[PDB]
């Protein structure tokens, strides 16, 4: 009769891998790496360039 | 830890057995009779000769105990069960518990 448990949903325990049940697991997996765009140019034909 | 303890939960001795099962004190030490189940550290015992500890001087109850062992007037209980303790469909049956530690 053993008891799996959950993190307490608490951000702290999940991402330590602290666990009320009888395992605690390794941690959080990863789902991924989300970056920030890169934003756009507008260019240079607004305005004569001559390098 | 099964292997620190030294006693058996599953067999004879059970695991809810172990509450009706009544604990050394120095007062119930000297109520023990022949038959008596006795359990300390959790490892319950049998007492083979009534009265034990009459002859045993030591104050000290682990190494008491520890005397009666050798002097044969407490065996050690762990023991096998008779099959008809797991048939009754009401069965103390012994769990067997693990936990999944980290270190980090």
């Amino acid at each position: 009769a053993e008891i799996g448990g959950d993190h307490g949903y608490n951000a702290t325990n999940i991402a330590a891998g602290q666990t009320s049940g009888a395992v605690t697991q390794i941690g959080p997996a990863v789902m991924g790496m989300v970056r920030r765009a890169i934003p756009n140019l507008i260019a240079f034909d607004i305005c004569g360039v001559q390098p | 830890f099964t292997f620190k303890t030294g006693a058996t939960y599953a067999g004879e001795a059970g695991y809810v057995d172990r509450e009706q099962i009544t604990e050394l004190t120095e007062e119930s030490k000297l109520t023990l009779n022949k038959g008596d189940l006795f359990k300390y550290n959790n490892i319950v015992y049998k007492v083979l000769e009534d009265t034990p500890f009459a002859t045993i001087e030591e104050s000290d109850l682990e190494l008491a105990l520890q005397i009666a062992i050798v002097l044969l007037k407490v065996r050690l209980f762990s023991d096998a069960a008779s099959t008809s303790k797991f048939e009754s469909s009401d069965s103390e049956i012994a769990d067997a518990r693990f936990q999944i530690n980290k270190w980090q």
